């Protein structure tokens, strides 16, 4: 559970880490359980440098799908027409 | 000298400025100790400009002169804020501690207060005209070690009457500050939602009744 | 004649005139009411004052021929001068749901009695448009640079209002409706802030259809027209400029003033809640004691 805990976390903290401190923030110490956990929580580590903002984009990107979205989003349009109403309930 | 002895010396320096151009001596602490009061709440209230144009709408108080040691040590801190010292101005905070506060009935009570309230003063006046400085200098300028600065400034910050932050790695100090819209809007909702608190228990309370 | 012109102003008077002249004759169906258009001229603004029937036959089996009876148009502007001697002929009126092209023939006739290039003004008398009822043209001459010969043509210029004072409150006197297409409260505003977009729609899917109709069924590619569109477009805002993110700080300036506003006549309102309590509180005792 420790290990998907402080992968969320590190999106916050970096944007950039080496393989070495990736390896020690994880709790592993073999290399290749870095790079296998890294395909499977689906970090792109290319060149042994994780690129954390495509990840932040992901999750705020699944927050927005989800259908409630009119107004989730909130329209300009939408809060002139709140105000409106109220005086002329 | 009542509102000396409490926290609001906004309201003593209105009321003895008017004490300055007229005094009435009898039944009252003498002269160059009303001197002294009108500089301590002055310090304290007002910024550069408006405290020159205070002490040179008071011909008395720079005619009167240092005739007294609470009266020397205040006098000179005066000058060094309005003239912005700050190579002098940190030996003086010392002085007036120790020859005005604690001598003085109501300023014992103050002690403790006012100087920790009069470096952010000095402090907030620099800080505003900079958009950034370097630590060892404006260290320097007081007259301070590096180090020993920060500690000072690093209560003032976080209660955030300095607004500014103090990279240690640049070793530059940010100054972050709006003074635009959005000040006037970062003060305006805590009002409006005053505002919102007192008809939120009024209006329970006589709907109810 | 005048061959200056930008904005033709309309008493209100004339439409209504026409649509009286209109059923007196008993005109449909291709049969047209005709009348002369009187009026000051020589003046950018077309400012028609009056209008008058003429006998007038509309033959319906061809439109280039018509009768106009010309003597008639002297003798009756003898009369308008008895009335009011700055009344002279400025056009003349159709009365028909649009344009014909018999009415360029027709516009000839009306020139030599003119100091100014002839007015059409159609009022309808099924009374469309989501402006006025009237559709204003004047006839001009003009080379067209398109490779195409000189046409004389019917170019548009607005329709505006120039009522009495006097005349005004007539309407006003005669109109029981309390107004929805003009100013008013904040949701008869509200309505007329729905009914100009919704009147850009309307306007918007005529020049789509406009621009397929010339590349497939082979309208004329009038380069006036789409001239105005090019400048439609680039008056036309783009995102990500520093202007329309101002607008973003200008909203939150007024919706704020909306806010405290709000908030003080929810203030004052709490002052009457009180003293209703107070009417009440008085009463129990009034009661009580009878």
């Amino acid at each position: 559970a420790i290990r998907d805990e402080i992968a969320k976390n590190t999106e916050l903290s970096y944007d950039f880490l080496p393989l070495s401190n990736i390896k020690a923030l994880l709790f592993f110490n073999n290399e290749k359980e870095t790079e296998k956990f890294a395909l499977e929580r689906n970090w792109p580590i290319v060149n042994s440098k994780v690129y954390f903002n495509n990840q932040s984009k992901e999750k705020a990107d699944y927050e927005d799908e989800m259908m409630h979205e009119e107004d989730q989003k909130t329209n300009i349009i939408e809060k002139a027409m709140d105000y409106a109403i109220s005086i002329e309930n | 000298i009542h509102c000396l002895a409490v926290r609001n010396f906004k309201e003593a320096a209105k009321l003895l400025v008017d004490s300055l151009a007229t005094f009435t001596s009898i039944e009252l602490t003498s002269y160059e100790s009303i001197a002294t009061y009108a500089s301590v709440t002055g310090l304290f209230t007002l910024e550069r400009t408006d405290l020159k144009s205070k002490v040179i709408d008071s011909p008395e108080l720079l005619s009167l002169i240092s005739t007294t040691a609470a009266l020397q040590s205040i006098s000179s801190l005066t000058i060094s804020l309005y003239a912005s010292d700050y190579a002098s101005y940190f030996p003086y905070l010392l002085e007036t501690y120790a020859n005005v506060l604690i001598p003085c009935k109501y300023l014992n009570r103050h002690a403790d207060f006012f100087v920790r309230e009069m470096r952010r003063k000095v402090y907030a006046q620099l800080l505003e005209s900079y958009k950034t400085l370097s630590l060892k200098s404006m260290a320097s300028a007081f007259g301070v070690s590096v180090a020993f600065l920060d500690n000072d400034l690093g209560k003032f910050i976080p209660n955030k009457q300095l607004n500014c932050v103090i990279d240690r790695v640049n070793g530059i100090v940010e100054t972050n500050r709006p003074d635009n819209k959005n000040a006037q809007y970062h003060l305006l909702v805590k009002q409006g939602d005053g505002l919102l608190t007192k008809l939120q228990k009024y209006g329970a309370a006589v709907r109810l009744t | 004649m005048s061959l200056q012109h930008e904005k033709v102003t309309i008493a209100p008077l004339v439409l209504l005139s026409a649509l009286d002249h209109y059923e007196r004759t008993q005109t449909k169906e291709n049969k047209r009411c005709v009348g002369v258009i009187l009026g000051d001229a020589n003046s950018s603004t077309i400012r028609v004052t009056n209008s008058f029937a003429l006998p007038f036959e509309e033959d319906e089996k061809n439109s280039d021929v018509w009768f106009l009876d010309h003597n008639y148009i002297e003798n009756m502007n003898e009369m308008c001068k008895k009335i009011n001697a700055k009344e002279k002929l400025i056009g003349w009126y159709h009365s028909g749901p649009k344009l014909r092209a018999s009415d360029l023939k027709i516009n000839e006739l009306f020139k030599k009695y003119t100091q100014n290039n002839p007015l059409l003004l159609i009022v309808d008398v099924k009374q469309q448009g989501v402006g006025l009822p009237t559709d204003a043209y004047v006839a001009i001459e003009q080379v067209k640079d398109d490779g195409t010969s000189t046409e004389k043509t019917f170019l548009h210029l607005p329709c505006t209002i120039e009522a009495e004072e006097a005349e005004e409150i007539g309407v006003e006197h005669l109109l029981r409706d309390v107004r929805d297409q003009a100013a008013g409260g904040l949701s008869i505003r509200l309505t007329n802030q729905l009914k100009s977009l919704k009147g850009l729609q309307s306007k918007l899917k005529d020049v789509v259809e406009y621009l397929d109709k010339v590349i497939n069924k082979e309208l004329p590619i009038n380069h006036t027209i789409l001239g105005k569109l090019q400048d439609v477009f680039n008056l036309l805002p783009n995102l990500g400029t520093p202007d329309d993110d101002e607008i973003d700080v200008e909203n939150h300036d007024r919706i704020n003033i909306s806010n405290n506003l709000q908030k003080a006549l929810t203030v004052k309102t709490n002052d009457e809640l009180m003293v209703i309590y107070i009417s009440n509180l008085v009463r129990s005792i009034i009661a009580f004691d009878d």
